[PDB]
């Protein structure tokens, strides 16, 4: 992202990172992709690395997205990173769409989106998870980093959690007072820092009024930040047992061997990012303060590393660790109110096909202006640009998505890829209708493409072979049904007039551009459909 | 009697509780793993529908509907030939449920109304919504005729919207058939609470009904008699314009996981003094059934409990998935079907190894015909197979050259010899055990690590159990089973400052464990179990310990006396400290005395007796066990201290150090851990048992009349025989 950078310069980095990330670990670059569907939906000069960065990771572990349950040692995804390439991919289409046709970026972008729609299952329901309040503006714009914490001092804590604090206190104090009890420090009434000598060894009960701010600060933070995000704390019954049985003695009580689970080690994680967070904060305003001097420290929690996080994470979750030792009990504070399976809306597929529906049949309206359009003086209509998005990107990317999911498309759930990868019979429908209008959208303006006609003629041929015509016929709307017998009433006055054409003169300007029309467009697409039509014994 | 709980379209029986007999070895039914008999007790578990509402057009509807449906079974009735009188007792040929509302038994009135209230109540409680296909289908009400003269005297005009008009789909098919059950099942609770039991014959006395059996067991004109009669009010539904939506087929296979016990395949092996270091080899396996089953040739060192072809000790192939399996699954040949025959073929010269499918040899993905490239010679190789749930199969390893079936068409003429061409004998066959023993914990073992801790003159000598694959990616959160070898004799004939003559007269042997910080306690299980203990369960209590009372009576029958067997005696950690501060401040210590004259399992915990006590029998094995769950990577620790006037635990297991007050942890005495993976050797030879109901007046004779013999090494001090 620095500009210092010379173009050279810049072609090292862009190998050394992909040769790096080629055969690194897609459970590491996790980390990066947040980052990275932040910064590529802008689609700026140095978004051309992240795009070949992410085509090749995604072609790289295909399988681990698309399977099931992926490798045996590789995994499957956890739904999270899904979630995150499904925001990705549409808001890369969308902006892409937005965006002036520049030749490069699109032909370097085609790539990436077909690896990123082959990457995700057309099947995917996404999590009626969102996130809040992210880290986006952590790596905001503005200075790259931004220590924001939530707003701790809003929340109250109730009783039990007073009592908490009142244990974990004392608690807080044995633990002080050994440590500095073992480094020396003594008990005695005089106050000397160098003769390791204070009266501060002294049982919590007594000890002077300073502990309770700088220790409750801590706590009562610290328990707030449980509240911010909510999550529901519980009580077990043996912290009732401790007040029940009932200068300090000390005793020494071990702390490590206590063990955490996989999701609270996740809650020690993000809570302590808020600990970074907050102490970045009062670090930048004291640089501030300052004036400059850029301390190393300041790279954001997810830059940090391991050794610089450890004595941070440690003291992140020993709370947590005295807390379901002493007898508490945290749990998770939200609960998804409801996740439909068999709904069809969350579907990618759903969402994908019927946006590419409303394309064509905006690209469809575009040509019912070009009908006079291109009988008028010129093109430069308002949709130049996004005809050539179509011609350019939708159709190939139709091609490359299909060519990526030939057998979803057809299954319905109906043997092959028994694991998973069933498409509705009313998206197969829906299929139909966009072959169908696809074709009356190809009909009779080959000429009128400018050399892009003999690719929508493959990409309409293949997806000749990509279709199903048993799902139109066991159950089907009746404009789609109407669709296919428009097409079939096409290719019957198209076969008519080649039957005439043979009725006069069979052996081989209008008629010399509708006969090349026909041997460009209509030959392979006739082929298609009766090679269909024969092998299926439609 | 004991034929009174067959199964209806069952026969009875006698056959070998185990599932080899004597039989030949190619035609020997090698059975995998079985499935759960949890369908043999039958439950009636319906769906609960009072939780749900019913909406307003059910409200105005269920006494309309309830009116038309009663007199839809009076029409039923009347068909086959009913007559309504006054009296109740349907045998005098009268009873008076023919007539009206008010004129009808009201017990029966308001039983009509709520078996039409929970008919449409389980219609939205079983997953489907309905909806008034318009105003219009409620409004209009027609009614077709049906005779008045074969009809009773009664006023009201029977016959509604007849049979026809409706549509079937098979989704209200399937819907009906499951609504049918489900009031079955409706049914059975009801006589469930009556106290009725299933029996073959009819008990109004004795409560006994064979018609209390799953619906797809039932009688068929009953079942198809309700079944008709109840979409026939389903007729009615449909008839009065309410429009139902199928709720969609969801997808749930249980793909067989459920199994007997808790193996899933169990792999099957010739013998490892059988493995062939060169040459050129040829054997069959036969499928009677289709499924997941793995063939090939695995090396001497292969393990049971693992999966064949995850490794590199194993070299199978998979039949339905198309699979060749070695480290890893990559696509290979075609699935087989029932019948279908499997040849293996290995050269050990050039490395190739191929299969051939009922005579025709197998491609893979890519244009070479082999299967596996290329391997290194090892130790050998001998023929292996894995069955899956409920499957079935055969090896033949060509002790009869003509017994093989495709060897001719392919394999002869390429010269590859039968694996058993040039042998007298029958090849051992070697298989999983399904029952778990106690072994010592390897070195390599990447879970489970002992460390002996050498006891100073202030420190008992410790074992420690600590578990170096915790607190990282992959590992299993799964209750161990712990144990030391050497047990504890109790006496033959029980009898009815240490003080050191106390010492030397005592029998009482005393251990401690320590459960460390940080590991749970609840998860943890401490006290003795005896040499039958080879129970392995994921959760584990003291409620599924096994015990049997035996009560010992006089001849006039009073129980003089009372035994009590049990193969575990433990406590629960979690449980045994009560008030707290036994764990946090330091390990929790729990200790165990045996007392081998008297015979009383005592527990003391942190200098507190513990109020439960467990009774041994004279002459009984004991173990000291300790049964935990992981939570922490130290998880619990052995000590063989001494409490005060008590012998040291080193006394009572080794009598060279009988007298010794001196606590002593020998070599001898290490820690074993159950574990599945081990072999067990089927005989060459088994008893020869014929089976036969001789007739309805002798019943069925099992008869045996030559000896066979084996000898056994019993281990002494596992208290175990082998072969
Ligand atoms: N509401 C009713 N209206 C008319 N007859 C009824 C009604 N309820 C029950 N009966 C009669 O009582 C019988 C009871 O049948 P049910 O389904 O309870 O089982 P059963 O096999 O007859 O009884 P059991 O299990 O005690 O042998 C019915 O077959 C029918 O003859």
């Amino acid at each position: 992202k620095g500009c210092s950078l010379t173009k050279a310069q810049r072609d090292s980095i862009e190998v050394c990172l992909l040769s790096i990330c080629g055969q690194l670990r897609p459970s590491m670059m996790q980390h990066l992709l947040r980052r990275l569907v932040f910064d590529v939906p802008l689609l700026n000069e140095h978004a051309k690395m992240p795009l070949k960065l992410l085509t090749n990771h995604y072609e790289r572990c295909w399988k681990y997205y698309c399977l099931p349950g992926g490798w045996g040692n590789f995994g499957a995804a956890s739904e999270e990173e899904l979630h995150l390439s499904r925001k990705l991919f549409w808001g890369i289409f969308d902006a892409l769409s937005q965006k002036k046709y520049e030749q490069e970026l699109f032909k370097l972008a085609l790539p990436c989106l077909s690896a990123v729609a082959g990457a995700l299952p057309p099947d995917y329901m996404e999590s009626n998870y969102v996130s809040m309040m992210e880290k986006q503006s952590s790596m905001d714009s503005e200075g790259n980093f931004n220590p924001q914490p939530v707003d701790t001092s809003n929340i109250t804590i109730p009783e039990k959690l007073e009592y908490f604090i009142n244990k974990y206190a004392e608690h807080s104090h044995d633990k002080w007072s050994m440590d500095k009890l073992a480094n020396g420090w003594i008990y005695g009434e005089i106050y000397s820092d160098s003769s390791k000598v204070q009266p501060l060894m002294k049982p919590y009960k007594l000890l002077s009024e300073k502990e309770k701010e700088i220790y409750r600060w801590p706590i009562k933070e610290s328990l707030k930040t449980m509240l911010a995000w909510g999550w529901r704390i519980e009580r077990t019954r043996e912290g009732d047992s401790m007040a029940l049985y009932n200068g300090y003695s000390p005793r020494a009580i071990d702390m490590s061997n206590v063990t955490l689970s996989r999701d609270l080690h996740a809650m020690a994680e993000m809570m302590a990012e808020n600990y970074h967070n907050i102490w970045a904060k009062k670090k930048k305003m004291e640089l501030e303060s300052k004036g400059g001097g850029n301390h190393p420290l300041l790279v954001p929690y997810d830059t940090l590393t391991a050794k610089e996080k450890a004595k941070d994470r440690e003291k992140a979750q020993d709370i947590l660790k005295f807390l379901q030792i002493n007898g508490y009990a945290v749990s998770r504070g939200f609960k998804d109110l409801e996740l439909d399976t068999p709904s069809i809306e969350k579907r990618f597929a759903y969402s994908f096909l019927q946006q590419l529906i409303r394309y064509v049949d905006e690209a469809h309206q575009y040509i019912l202006e070009f009908d006079g359009g291109s009988r008028g003086k010129g093109e430069h209509f308002p949709y130049e640009q996004e005809i050539k998005f179509f011609a350019k990107v939708v159709l190939p990317l139709i091609d490359q998505y299909f060519k990526n999911h030939r057998l979803y498309f057809l299954s319905a759930a109906s043997r092959p890829l028994c694991s998973g990868g069933h498409a509705s019979n009313k998206e197969k429908e829906m299929v139909t209708s966009l072959f169908c209008k696809l074709g009356v959208l190809v009909r009779h303006r080959i000429s009128l493409f400018g050399n892009d006609a003999t690719s929508i003629v493959n990409c309409l041929h293949i997806l000749g072979q990509t279709l199903d015509a048993r799902t139109v016929m066991k159950t089907g709307l009746e404009s789609v049904k109407s669709a296919l017998r428009a097409f079939l009433d096409n290719a019957a006055e198209d076969l008519e007039k080649t039957m005439e054409n043979l009725k006069q003169g069979q052996f081989t300007k209008g008629v010399t551009q509708i006969i090349n029309y026909t041997t460009v467009a209509l030959l392979p697409m006739l082929s298609s459909l009766f090679e269909h039509i024969g092998q299926h014994q439609f | 009697p004991c034929y009174e709980a067959v199964l209806p379209k069952e026969k009875l029986k006698v056959e070998h509780s185990r599932e080899y007999k004597q039989e030949r070895t190619y035609t020997r039914d090698l059975l995998g793993p079985t499935v759960s008999l949890t369908q043999a007790a039958f439950t009636p578990i319906p769906v609960d529908t009072s939780q749900i509402v019913l909406p307003p057009h059910l409200e105005r509807i269920r006494e309309k509907l309830a009116e038309n449906i009663h007199e839809l079974w009076v029409m039923n009735k009347i068909e086959l030939g009913w007559q309504y009188g006054p009296v109740r007792d349907d045998n005098k040929r009268q009873h008076p449920c023919l007539v009206e509302f008010s004129k009808l038994p009201e017990q029966e009135r308001n039983y009509n109304l709520q078996m039409s209230l929970e008919t449409l109540k389980t219609l939205l409680a079983l997953g489907c919504h309905v909806g008034i296909s318009d105003e219009h289908a409620e409004d209009k009400v027609k009614k077709m005729k049906l005779p008045k003269n074969y009809q009773l005297t009664s006023g009201y005009k029977p016959a509604p919207m007849d049979l026809s008009f409706i549509k079937l789909t098979p989704s209200q098919e399937a819907m009906v058939d499951k609504l049918a059950e489900n009031a079955h099942n409706v049914w059975a609770r009801d006589r469930i609470r009556q106290g009725w039991t299933y029996g073959i014959q009819q008990d109004v006395k004795n409560r006994r009904n064979p018609r209390l059996v799953p619906y797809t067991l039932l009688d068929d004109r009953t079942k198809k008699s309700n079944k008709d009669s109840l979409r026939e009010a389903v007729r009615t539904l449909l008839g009065y314009g309410y429009n139902l939506e199928a709720p969609d087929q969801d997808h749930a296979a249980r793909a067989e996981v459920c199994s007997g016990t808790g193996e899933r395949f169990r792999i099957f092996r010739a013998e490892k003094t059988y493995a062939v270091k060169a040459g050129r080899w040829y054997f069959e396996f036969e499928t009677v059934t289709a499924g997941d089953m793995r063939v090939g040739w695995s090396r001497p060192g292969c393990q049971p409990d693992q999966e064949l072809g995850s490794d590199e000790r194993a070299f199978a192939f998979d039949g339905f998935k198309a699979q060749r399996w070695h480290q890893g699954n990559e696509h290979y040949g075609r699935s087989w079907q029932a019948g279908d025959v499997v040849g293996c073929m290995v050269d050990m010269n050039e490395h190739t190894m191929m299969f051939t499918l009922n005579g025709e040899i197998l491609l893979d993905d890519s244009g070479s015909e082999l299967a596996f490239k290329d391997f290194d010679v090892g130790d050998g190789f001998i023929p292996v197979c894995s069955l899956g749930v409920a499957q079935v199969g055969r090896m033949n390893f060509g002790k009869d050259v003509s017994t093989l079936k495709y060897f001719t068409i392919c394999g002869l003429q390429e010269g590859y010899e039968p694996f058993a061409v040039n042998t007298n004998r029958d090849i051992t066959m070697w298989l999983s055990k399904r029952l778990p023993q106690f072994l010592q914990v390897p070195s390599n073992h990447e879970h489970i690590e002992v460390t002996r801790i050498d006891g100073t003159i202030d420190s008992s000598p410790c074992l420690k159990v600590t578990q170096k694959s915790f607190g990282s990616q992959n590992s299993n959160t799964d209750i161990m089973f712990y144990r030391l070898s050497m047990p504890i004799e109790c006496a033959e004939v029980f009898s009815k400052r240490d003080d050191y003559d106390f010492l030397m007269q005592t029998s009482t042997y005393y251990y401690s464990v320590r459960i460390f910080p940080g590991q749970e306690p609840a998860n943890v299980w401490v006290g003795w179990i005896t040499s039958d203990f080879h129970q392995y369960d994921t959760g584990f209590d003291l409620d599924r310990v096994r015990t049997v009372t035996v009560t010992l009576g006089d001849e006039k029958g009073k129980v003089h006396e009372s035994i009590k067997r049990s193969n575990c005696y433990m406590v629960c950690a979690g449980e045994s400290m009560s008030p707290g501060q036994g764990r946090n401040n330091n390990g929790l210590e729990i200790g165990c005395v045996v007392d081998a004259a008297s015979g009383l399992l005592t527990f003391i915990a942190n200098g507190k007796e513990l109020s439960t006590y467990y009774q041994v029998e004279p002459s009984t094995k004991l173990f000291p066990a300790v049964f935990a769950q992981a939570t922490s990577p130290n998880v619990f620790q052995f000590e063989l201290g001494r409490i005060k006037n008590v012998m040291p635990l080193s006394a009572g297991l080794f009598k060279s150090e009988h007298k010794n007050p001196v606590p002593q942890c020998p070599p001898r005495l290490h820690v074993q851990f159950l574990s599945h993976v081990l072999w067990s050797r089927m005989p060459n030879q088994f008893l020869k048992v014929d089976v036969s109901r001789i007739s309805e007046r002798q019943g069925w004779l099992v008869q045996c009349l030559d000896p066979l013999q084996f000898m056994s090494l019993h281990i002494p001090e596992e208290n175990r025989s082998v072969d």
